[PDB]
């Protein structure tokens, strides 16, 4: 039936401008309905940006009608969203949708990241117990992955062998770089006596690092 | 434009219950209120339109009512696959607008956090940095307040916290608190405390370590 698909630059520099493409299949955008661009901010907050009707009309959210613009190509059955003077404040998830009867169809949406940072590999640090903190049966180990750009990072323990008792937290911003951590809890039988290795992979920087958690001095 | 407020910020309930989500508007929007459901790592899905009309495909346990100001989404019998974020929006005035969203979480028995602290690794100090990491795992409910004390004094600078979403197995939460210092800063203090305070205990859960201890 109806199908929407977004696409566009995944990462850009502040001030720059760009355009997000929504290519819809199984329905003519000149046929009927309004065609919208809506974005979601970190925190799940939704905000409507603009639409272009089948008849060619265009409406804009007054708070962005100075920097955005909606256009379309009825031949390729696509409609685009142009953002200028992009600020960091614009990094979010962008969706295109068909509306009327509330917003019926939505795309998978596309992630945009406004950042001045440059692709740089992560520093991975082994996190072994402070020699004293470990309540008998279970010992918890960790992995510190800081100063890397951009997302994402893949973190596994023992090349996949260890899967439960695992925790990987969402990356956060420190300066203008991402830092993320992960932990694994294993019985106090394994660990000292059995090697547990943390594996980190930063596709972007083509970096792959293994780090063994050995007891400290 | 017309502001749409969703009363329930985060509701905790059990499978097989009846919830009622609230959505109120600033001005009259008559019946042009739609409800969208959004599971994790998935786009919004149309649930109820025209305040009461159930969109095609949507089960019966979903029933929206309301007019010009006070609207509701009633879920007859809550199910696992109903655990998600619910958004409501008006399409009467044209800054089209959405509320802030109500999150539905699965309820479970209280659980204390398993706190873990770690001195920075020599691989990091060796290059000048100092990160002290603390893990607060598998606790419930969400509400928790972590606090860093260095040599007994509180410290708020260089503390980056990160929380996971409710787990899809044990229904608990988890967080890591990372404190960052220069190697110089690090070596002039000796005691590092990660103090957690969760409703599962009248006294603060504390993990500490003194630097002059191998």
């Amino acid at each position: 039936q109806v199908k929407l698909q977004q696409s566009g630059p995944g990462l850009v520099k502040p001030s720059q401008s760009l355009s997000l493409t929504c290519t819809v299949t199984g329905y003519s955008i000149t046929s009927d309905y309004a065609w919208n661009w809506i974005r979601q901010f970190p925190g799940n907050k939704l905000e409507w940006m603009a639409y272009i009707s089948y008849s060619g009309s265009t409406t804009y959210n007054p708070s962005l009608k100075s920097r955005i613009s909606i256009t379309r190509d009825t031949s390729k059955n696509q409609f685009f969203l142009q953002l200028n003077s992009v600020t960091t404040e614009d990094t979010a998830i962008y969706y295109c949708a068909r509306g009327g009867t509330g917003f019926d169809y939505w795309g998978a949406g596309t992630t945009l990241t406004v950042s001045a940072a440059a692709t740089t590999p992560p520093s991975v640090y082994p996190l072994a117990p402070g020699s004293a903190t470990a309540a008998a049966s279970m010992v918890t180990l960790g992995c510190l992955v800081k100063g890397y750009f951009p997302e994402p990072v893949t973190v596994t323990w023992n090349s996949g062998a260890l899967s439960s008792g695992v925790h990987t937290f969402p990356a956060v911003l420190q300066s203008d770089l991402y830092t993320l951590s992960s932990s694994v809890t294993v019985p106090s039988s394994p660990w000292p006596s059995e090697t547990v290795t943390c594996n980190v992979a930063h596709p972007a920087s083509s970096t792959k690092v293994d780090k063994k958690i050995v007891p400290r001095d | 434009d017309i502001v749409l407020t969703q009363s329930p910020k985060s509701m905790s309930m059990s499978v097989g219950e009846k919830v009622t989500l609230s959505c109120k508007a600033s001005e009259n929007v008559d019946t042009y209120v739609s409800w969208y459901q959004q599971r994790p790592e998935q786009p919004p899905a149309l649930l109820i339109y025209g305040a009461s009309n159930r969109y095609t495909g949507v089960p019966d346990r979903f029933t929206g009512s309301g007019s010009a100001t006070d609207f509701t989404l009633t879920i007859s019998s809550v199910q696992a696959e109903d655990l998600a974020d619910y958004h409501c929006g008006q399409s009467y005035s044209y800054p089209l607008t959405f509320g802030g969203g109500t999150k539905l979480e699965l309820k479970r028995a209280d659980a204390a956090p398993t706190v873990s602290i770690f001195p920075p690794s020599s691989e990091q100090l060796t290059s000048g940095g100092a990160s002290v990491v603390c893990f607060l795992n598998n606790f419930y409910p969400k509400d928790i307040n972590v606090k860093w004390k260095i040599d007994g004094s509180e410290r708020q600078n260089g503390v980056a916290n990160s929380w996971t979403a409710q787990d899809s197995k044990d229904s608990t939460y988890s967080m890591s608190s990372t404190l960052t210092l220069t190697k110089d800063e690090y070596e002039r203090h000796n005691s590092y405390t990660c103090e957690a305070t969760h409703k599962t205990s009248t006294s603060p859960v504390v993990k500490s370590f003194n630097r002059n201890e191998c």
